RNA sequence: UCAGGCGAUGUUU
DNA sequence: CAGCTAGCCATGCACATCGCCTGGAAT
DNA sequence: ATTCAGGCATGGCTAGCTG
């Protein structure tokens, strides 16, 4: 269902983002509520209910997080061993059609379409833990199964 | 009038000295002569007439004949009265088992007997036997029986062999029972025991028994002979409208019980077969049990329609007995009660009140002015002049009210405000008028409550109301001290529009000689509310030896802000009033004002605020508008191109590149990016749209929207509903908590379809469930509390002590949380405090801290203060002065007497409806596990090793070889601030004395490996290392190489199952390498179950790790609630999976292996070594063979145990894990709480204790006593020539440690009761009052207030 | 109910959390007044003496 | 709704309860609470003393109010003069002490 | 013409005796004689004896000192 | 003849209140105009066509 | 004047 | 003969108010 | 006109199974 591979500047980005989180964000909203606790109602008033429903939403992060960070294992692998497709490398594929594509393979916490989103979990990526280049390869679509070709290969 | 009250059982003779007479008949009255039936439950020759003075056989009716009784039906005449005290008695012909004594659970004769209850159940209902006096027989004593072996015996022995059934057999034993031959032979089965549990018993059942004998009773006494009646008044038979009167129960239930006797009685002399008196008995035995407690045998007989009647264990126990309805809370005269509302025209010392309601409460006081006055001559023609409400009365009542206060009262009073005193002033209408300055205290809205008044009877009650309960003299909630005088809501928006500034108004650009000719600008209307303008004016400062010194300038304000100035007092800088003037800059306000100018001024000031705000918010006229809630022109093409990416998003799936929920996370996080994009987009259209011109061209300012002023001021309302308002209402959760995958694309401005509003109902109905049931749990957590601090009084000055405790500021690794200043504030020092010029004293010792002090400290960097707790004074019954502070709520050290413990418990209990109920607390590892790679050193200063083993490797950087290294923080001088552990081969970016600031990573590794780093560079061979025998060549797909994984000896081969793998280091050849410098060699060797991903032919350096550990660890903090998180800290629950730490400083080894489960044993340096205790292995050990550690060390992990805490480390180690755990779970949902109050419920939580060694006291070994007796005791003892006794403090939850008290009628009132009851009599429990529960029970003085001077003076008395 | 004429905007307090304020100009016309009946019972009983 | 000196229930001698029939409100636990924490004793003692329980205690305070003389006379509650009786119903025996 | 009692406790720093000196007092003005020592505005006993206490010339050490001389005869 | 609190619309988040107040001052405001034109009394036709 | 049922009004995620 | 150990009972569940209604079956 | 069939949390305890 899962896999605690992560690559390590992800690892760090996440790890940022927390203590982002927990020193500069927290406190701020802390002090609105209490400050909004001082109001008479407390039925009668919904500045603190939504106030109070933020803290709730960013505690259910941080404790996903946490868990994460407890639970990351780390392979800051080098491109020493290359020739197939396993890991956190780069690859174009291409259709026999005309449809290309470029992306790169990372764990599940690094995906938000900006540089490397793909999930190992995928089909996709399920049926490429090792190939070699010049070779086809099949998925299974919802719509049915598929095919590409592999161009090439560069892990950093 | 009497002093402690006893309790004790009562024999047969002692009843039978109680009654007057003895019932016969179950008939009750006649339903047709309303006289009473002869001489049954209702019988004037036993308990008493019906009129007064008149026999019922109507002879004799005057006092003339008082106290002679009757001849023709024999009736003393008496005050009707009596009625309320004889009583009378009933005759068993069977005895009876009593019932409370035989299912307590545990059961009193159970353990009396060494008997299983359900035989003795069993004999009691008549279907066994029982043995008494076997004789020289083949039987035994206790020896219990069934039908066929009784008869076989009889059949072969019915000789002088006896055995019985029924209560008569459980008296025959006891009364033969002895009990100076018990306690010695027990006395030598505890001396030759050896099993625990065994011990346990006996030790209970020896404890009963020795206490038995010390009182002076007789078990047989445990089995009722003969039955009390309660007195007729008490089970009152009250008429009904129509010939049918309303039954009660206890006169159904005796009258079951006197039937049934009867029945059996009559039995007795025919002698009839015996089964059917064994069927009689039973039914006699059920009916008593009925009686006493109805329900706690099988299914509880009904009454008139479904439902248990009510028995006397219902009338003393539960919700509705007598306790907690009639004797903690009595329905109170002369009162009334109505509904409120505003009238502004008020000054606060005085509220509202309605001319009816006045002259119908204070009818005595008119009564007796207009008979000193001299208009009636007696009552009568009073009564009826203060009716028909003539005219001299309302000037009478003016001249009775005018300085007599009253008390207001609302209904879910929580905190000691909720109680405050007024004076009348009187008003027309019907419905109390209430200043506005404190419906905050309240915590009252003006929607429809309801409130109580109250009028003091007596003088010294008059000076109370007025000295103590005046609203004047509350100005500071004694949970923090925080001002809760704070201006609420309207009056805020009223100062702020009163004071801004726009860029060009009329008159702006002039000047003003004074505030005066400023008014009278504003007021004549040439010159607009607020324009910048240069004045002049002249402020006062104190700086002198307490003495006011004027000084005058030109500054520049606001026209407006000027007149704000004319309220001010004589004392205040300026500053305080130039600027916005929000809701905060007014609290701090009125905080200085009241810091520096007393009382009285502070009065004053806030009355002519509130004044004065209503006046201007008024002519301002802040309204608002449905054109004033902006909506951006950006949400739709916002909202679009969010469609658009989860389009592109679902064209993905399809494709083939995603799964669900990964669909699912997508989507979310995208539309939640958007709304914070809109968030935005709408915050910057309002806060500063408003761009006008300045004279010039153009220049944007703060905006006069009226909704962002009702936000900005802090009236009502911020970000998140103005959002809500104008942007879209984000996500909504549904039932399951799964969150819903379309957000609500709308809001309250626009229109919404149906299943929007759908969803949002969802929400609301689950929060308003949660409400509910969150009341409920608040009130019981408050009213536990209060029942277990409620004896506690500061009775004495000074202990004159020297312990303490250490406060440090509370950092979370980076930043300061809360300052030393604030966790100082008020509490007072222990020791001296040496200025860092060390040898140079600042601070006495003994002396006070107020905000003067504090600036002094802060001024020099104070680390840490010693400083005096509560938890450690040495006070006997008591608490001393000193010891606790400032009471907040007032300036100045706590008074002789004032009661701490009450005003402690409510301030804990009231904010509690605020915290959560089911959520996860993760307070407690958010920076831990954020930190567990890299040591994150706290504050500045160089960085100090401690017993260094290190290497600075090839690469350059500096790594230890072992744990002895520990951390320093090197400060400016020269001491250790910060300490820490070492890791093995840490990575160290710093070196040694290099001076750097503070927090800053300098470490890293793997938290889940241990290194395997070398000591020189090298290559590496396959020493002792081979597949199959020793290691494994398993293939890694997800990372491409591949390694080696140990074979552990239970799975390995047999032949090399003992074969240690090993790593030498050689050379590009392979020569003999040796450690360096010594000829011993250089292989390491590999522990089980690793992983190497280094191979043949591969170079390393000084220290390279070669080799992996995996170190699982587990972080499952989960148990963490919240709300039951605070229960469960004042319960003392053992938390689920206990880590356990370290019993005794010495060395550590192992055992036997596998008897279940491991084993563990530690050695001490020169001490007894056998301990050992079983582990079960499959939890994580932090632990080494080769390391030596010092007691109370931890050796697991998981949560702390605070029993172990106790035991091991010390009370100050336990108080200061408790304050800050329940600290921090309030904290992070934000209420302020002074730690005093936890600190005293830690003290009461840890007030018994228990024995080592008798030494020459007066107690058994395994005894458990309250720890301050034992020490007056030993105190004394030690003051002559004697041995002192050894001893131990013990823990123990706030729902026990109520009930475990010296006194008893505070549990009973508490809970429970026939638990306590019970044992209490059993054990014949001398109680004296001393306390508080008590003597608000029986009615005298309190020892806690006034009370203090009294009981002061009658102890003295003797 | 009915309908009244009302205008949203603070005025000396008198409205300070939610107290609503009315003038005369309702009192007078009697748009408010309600009526209610209560119900009275004597009954006859017949005890002995 | 007010009351100053009305009927009385008949079990436990305490003001009835409720505006129909013509009693007084309630003084509930948490405000004796309340007045424990003030240092307020002596309104607490004839709150629960001589407006309430002592039959003697408000007779007497009455005719002192009527002539200006400001003074209760304690005297011993009667609510737990019942709690005695009816502890004393089973076969407990509870009682007073020497003075 | 009393509204906190500031001053009082100042004079007597207990904020309790207060209270039982100013009773006392009270009741020597109510019960029997013993005209006041300050002019009255029309007030009642309890203001008065706190009023007199603020004056600081009435405290518990006088009391006594004025009963035992009444008891002198 | 009533003044009701602005503080307490944004609080309790019902928007609602203030749109009927808009919608009724427009339904009196026809009204008025019809009062005025039939107490002006006129031609039925101007009433029917406005 | 007692006990129960029912409903309703307040404080109360 | 001892250390759990799962399964079965006891006891606990905020405060204040107002109105209405109904109080044994067989002989 | 007399008479006899929707809860939870917790703690305490008792048979009952492994060494
Ligand atoms: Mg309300
Ligand atoms: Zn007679
Ligand atoms: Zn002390």
């Amino acid at each position: 269902m899962k896999t605690p591979l992560v690559t390590r500047e992800g690892y760090e980005k996440l790890k940022q983002e927390l203590n982002y989180l927990w020193r500069e964000e927290r406190p701020e909203v802390t002090k609105k509520v209490t400050w909004a606790a001082s109001l008479g109602d407390r039925s009668e008033n919904a500045d603190y209910q939504y106030n109070k429903k933020r803290l709730r939403e960013i505690d259910r992060r941080v404790r996903y997080l946490t868990k994460c960070m407890e639970n990351l294992k780390i392979v800051d692998y080098s491109p020493q061993q290359e020739g197939k497709v396993f890991f956190g490398a780069w690859v174009e594929i291409e259709n026999d059609d005309g449809v290309t594509h470029r992306f790169r393979i990372v764990g599940y916490d690094e995906i938000f379409g900006r540089k490397d989103y793909i999930s190992i979990d995928s089909p996709m990526a399920r049926a490429l833990l090792k190939k070699e280049v010049g070779d086809l390869a099949v998925v299974n679509t919802p719509a049915g199964e598929a095919s590409w070709y592999v161009n090439a290969i560069e892990y950093v | 009038e009497f002093d402690a009250i006893k309790i004790a059982l009562a024999s047969p003779d002692m009843i039978r000295s109680w009654s007057f007479g003895e019932v016969k008949k179950p008939e009750t009255i006649n339903y047709r002569t309303f006289k009473p039936e002869r001489d049954g439950l209702f019988c004037a020759r036993i308990f008493g007439p019906v009129k007064d003075y008149e026999c019922l056989c109507g002879k004799y009716k005057r006092l003339k004949h008082r106290g002679v009784i009757c001849e023709k039906c024999g009736v003393e005449v008496t005050q009707t009265k009596v009625r309320r005290e004889r009583m009378g008695h009933i005759e068993l012909a069977s005895p009876t088992a009593h019932i409370w004594f035989l299912k307590s659970l545990p059961s009193r004769i159970g353990l009396l007997l060494d008997m299983p209850l359900r035989d003795i159940e069993r004999v009691l209902y008549f279907e066994s036997y029982v043995v008494i006096e076997g004789g020289m027989t083949n039987l035994e004593r206790q020896q219990i029986l069934t039908e066929e072996q009784y008869l076989d015996a009889l059949e072969e022995f019915g000789d002088e062999f006896d055995a019985k059934m029924g209560a008569e057999a459980i008296q025959a034993l006891l009364k033969s029972m002895d009990l100076e031959q018990e306690c010695e032979q027990l006395r030598e089965e505890l001396n030759e025991t050896n099993s625990e549990t065994k011990r346990k018993k006996l030790t209970k059942r020896i404890k009963l028994l020795e206490a038995f004998v010390q009182s002076g009773n007789k078990p047989e006494w445990m089995i009722l002979t003969v039955l009390p009646v309660l007195p007729p008044d008490l089970r009152p038979l009250v008429p009904l409208d129509g010939g049918r009167f309303a039954t009660s129960d206890l006169n159904d239930l005796y009258r079951r019980v006197i039937n049934r006797n009867n029945r059996l009685k009559r039995l007795l002399d025919l002698a009839a077969p015996d089964i059917i008196v064994r069927n009689e008995k039973r039914m006699l035995q059920e009916a008593v049990d009925a009686l006493l407690d109805n329900g706690r045998r099988g299914r509880a007989i009904t009454g008139s329609n479904k439902r248990p009647l009510k028995s006397l264990a219902d009338m003393i126990k539960g919700k509705q007995g007598r306790f907690r309805q009639n004797l903690l809370g009595k329905r109170v005269d002369y009162s009334g009660r109505s509904v409120i509302t505003v009238g502004p025209y008020l000054r606060l010392h005085q509220c509202g009140l309605p001319k009816k309601m006045a002259l119908e409460l204070f009818k005595p006081f008119i009564y007796g002015k207009l008979e000193l006055r001299g208009l009636a001559t007696t009552i009568k023609a009073a009564k009826k002049m203060v009716e028909r409400e003539e005219a001299v009365v309302w000037d009478i009542l003016d001249e009775v009210i005018r300085e007599h206060p009253v008390l207001l009262n609302r209904a879910p009073t929580l905190h000691r405000l909720g109680i405050q005193a007024f004076e009348p002033v009187l008003i027309e209408g019907k419905a109390i008028q209430l200043h506005p300055l404190v419906c905050a205290a309240y915590n009252a809205d003006f929607d429809g409550d309801q409130m109580a008044v109250h009028v003091p009877l007596t003088l010294e009650a008059q000076l109370e109301a007025r000295a103590l309960m005046m609203s004047t003299n509350n100005i500071l909630s004694p949970a923090n001290g925080e001002p809760i005088i704070v201006p609420s809501q309207d009056v805020v928006l009223g100062l702020y529009y009163m004071t801004r500034d726009c860029v060009n108004a009329k008159g702006e650009g002039m000047v003003l000689t004074g505030p005066k000719e400023a008014e009278r600008l504003y007021r004549s209307g040439l010159a607009s509310l607020h324009a910048r303008v240069k004045v002049r004016i002249t402020e006062y400062e104190k700086d002198a030896n307490g003495e006011l010194v004027a000084k005058t300038s030109l500054k520049d304000t606001t026209v407006g802000r000027a007149i704000l100035w004319m309220i001010v007092p004589k004392g205040l800088p300026y500053s305080i009033v130039n600027q916005a003037l929000g809701k905060k800059a007014i609290s701090k306000m009125l905080n200085t004002c009241y810091r520096i100018l007393g009382l009285k001024p502070t009065v004053i000031f806030a009355d002519q605020i509130m004044y004065t705000g209503f006046a201007y918010a008024a002519r301002s006229g802040a309204s608002v508008g449905i054109d004033d809630m902006v909506i951006p022109e950006k949400k739709h093409e916002i909202i679009s191109e969010a469609e658009a990416e989860v389009a592109e998003i679902q064209e993905q799936f399809q494709s083939g590149l995603v799964t669900a929920g990964e669909r699912y996370n997508k989507v979310i996080d995208i539309w939640a990016a958007a709304n914070d994009r809109v968030s935005k987009a709408m915050m910057d259209n309002l806060q500063t749209e408003t761009v006008i011109n300045r004279d010039g061209q153009e220049e944007k300012q703060v905006s006069f929207n009226s909704i962002y002023m009702m936000a900005d001021s802090g009236a009502r309302g911020s970000a998140a509903q103005i959002r809500q308002l104008a942007g879209m209402r984000g996500l909504m959760a549904k039932p399951d908590g799964s969150i819903i995958e379309t957000p609500i694309t709308a809001n309250f401005r626009e229109g919404l379809n149906v299943l929007q509003y759908f969803i949002s109902t969802h929400g609301a109905r689950k929060g308003l469930a949660d409400t509910a049931l969150k009341t409920a749990n608040s009130g019981y957590l408050t009213r536990r509390l209060v029942d277990v601090a409620q004896d506690l009084v500061v009775t004495e000055d000074d202990c004159g002590t020297h312990e303490g405790i250490m406060m440090t500021p509370v950092i979370e690794g980076g930043d300061v949380k809360e300052p030393l200043r604030d966790r100082v504030l008020g509490r007072v020092t222990a020791e001296d405090v040496l200025k860092p010029g060390t040898a140079d004293i600042l601070v006495p010792r003994n002396t006070l801290l107020h905000e003067q002090w504090c600036d002094l400290l802060e001024e020099n960097s104070v680390d840490a203060v010693k400083v005096r707790s509560v938890v450690s004074c040495d006070t006997d019954f008591g608490v001393c002065a000193h010891c606790y502070g400032r009471d907040l709520a007032r300036g100045h050290i706590i008074n002789k007497g004032e009661a701490i413990g009450v005003i402690a418990a409510q301030s804990i209990g009231e904010p509690g409806t605020q915290l959560t109920m089911r959520t996860f607390h993760i307070g407690g590892a958010a920076s831990r596990a954020a930190a567990e790679s890299s040591i994150q050193v706290k504050n500045k200063g160089s960085i100090k090793l401690s017993n260094v083993k290190s290497v600075v490797n090839s690469s350059g950087k500096l790594v230890i070889t072992s744990r002895n290294t520990e951390l320093k923080l090197i400060d400016e001088f020269g001491r250790t601030k910060e300490s820490y552990k070492v890791p093995y081969g840490a990575v160290l970016a710093k070196g040694d004395g290099e001076q750097v600031a503070g927090g800053e990573t300098v470490a890293n590794w793997d938290p889940h490996t241990m290194p395997v780093i070398t000591e020189v560079s090298g290559f590496v061979r396959f020493t002792d290392m081979i597949d199959g025998q020793t290691i494994t060549r398993q293939t890694d797909e997800l990372t491409g190489l591949s390694s080696l994984v140990v074979l552990d000896s239970a799975e390995r081969t047999a032949g090399g199952k003992d074969l240690r793998p090993a790593l030498k280091i050689v050379d590009a050849q392979g020569n003999d390498v040796l450690i360096p410098g010594t000829d011993m060699p250089a292989q390491y060797f590999l522990p089980g179950k690793a992983i190497v991903q280094l191979e043949d032919g591969v170079q390393i350096s000084s220290g390279d790790t070669l080799a992996r550990i995996p170190q699982e660890s587990g972080g499952t903090k989960d148990i963490t609630g919240g709300l039951p998180r605070v229960a469960d800290l004042f319960e003392a629950r053992r938390p689920k999976e206990p880590a356990i730490l370290a019993e005794i400083s010495g060395i550590v080894s192992f055992g036997k292996e596998t008897k279940g489960k491991r084993r563990l044993v530690i050695t001490p340096v020169d001490g007894s070594d056998p301990y050992e205790e079983m582990i079960p292995k499959w939890r994580q050990l932090n632990v080494f063979e080769g390391e030596r550690v010092e007691r109370g060390d931890v050796i697991s992990d998981g949560p702390e145990a605070p029993h172990d805490i106790l035991r091991l480390r010390g009370v100050h180690a336990v108080t200061r894990y408790i304050v800050n755990e329940v600290q921090d779970v309030y904290r992070l949902q934000g209420v302020k709480i002074n730690d005093k109050h936890i600190e005293v419920i830690v003290r009461q939580m840890l007030r018994k204790a228990t024995i080592v060694n008798a030494g020459s006291s007066d107690f058994l070994e395994g005894e458990q006593v309250e720890y301050s007796r034992v020490k007056i005791a030993n105190r004394e003892l030690e003051a002559n020539g004697k041995v002192g006794a050894t001893y131990s403090r013990d823990l123990l939850g706030i729902t026990k440690a109520s009930l475990a008290t010296e006194s008893f009628i505070s549990a009973a009132s508490f809970q429970e009761t026939t638990r306590v009851l019970t044992e209490a009599a059993v054990a014949g429990k001398r109680d004296e009052l001393r306390g508080l529960k008590e003597n608000v029970i029986v009615g005298r003085l309190i020892p806690a207030g006034t009370g203090y001077a009294y009981h002061q003076d009658r102890m003295r008395r003797r | 109910g009915q309908n009244m004429r009302v205008a949203f905007m603070p005025w000396n307090g008198y409205n300070f959390e939610d107290s609503i304020l009315v003038s005369e100009r309702v009192v007078q016309e009697d748009r408010f007044t309600t009526i209610h009946i209560q119900e009275l019972a004597c009954v006859s009983r017949d005890t002995k003496l | 709704h007010a009351r100053s000196t009305g009927s009385y229930s008949l079990v436990t001698q305490q003001p009835l309860g409720g505006k129909a029939q013509f009693g007084g409100q309630r003084f509930g636990e948490m405000e004796v609470w309340a007045l424990e924490a003030y240092g307020a004793a002596y309104t607490l003692q004839e709150m629960l003393t001589v407006k309430s329980d002592d039959v003697n205690g408000r007779t007497k305070m009455y005719k002192n109010i009527v002539d200006g003389n400001h003074q209760m006379e304690p005297g011993m509650p009667e609510s737990f003069n019942v709690l005695l009786k009816e502890i004393r119903s089973l076969g407990i025996n509870i009682e007073l002490e020497d003075e | 013409a009393r509204v906190t009692v500031q001053d009082a406790v100042e004079k007597i720093g207990n904020r309790f005796d207060l209270v039982l000196v100013a009773a006392r007092r009270a009741r020597q003005m109510q019960v029997g004689g013993k005209d006041p020592l300050v002019p009255e505005e029309n007030d009642k006993t309890t203001v008065i004896a706190l009023r007199e206490i603020e004056e600081g010339l009435i405290n518990n050490q006088i009391l006594d000192v004025r009963e035992r001389q009444e008891q002198q005869e | 003849d009533i003044v009701l609190n602005p503080l307490g619309v944004p609080s309790r988040m019902n928007i609602g209140q203030i749109l009927e107040t808009h919608l009724g001052m427009a339904a009196k405001g026809i009204g008025d105009k019809i009062n005025a034109m039939l107490k002006q009394q006129q031609e039925v036709a101007k009433l029917r066509e406005f």
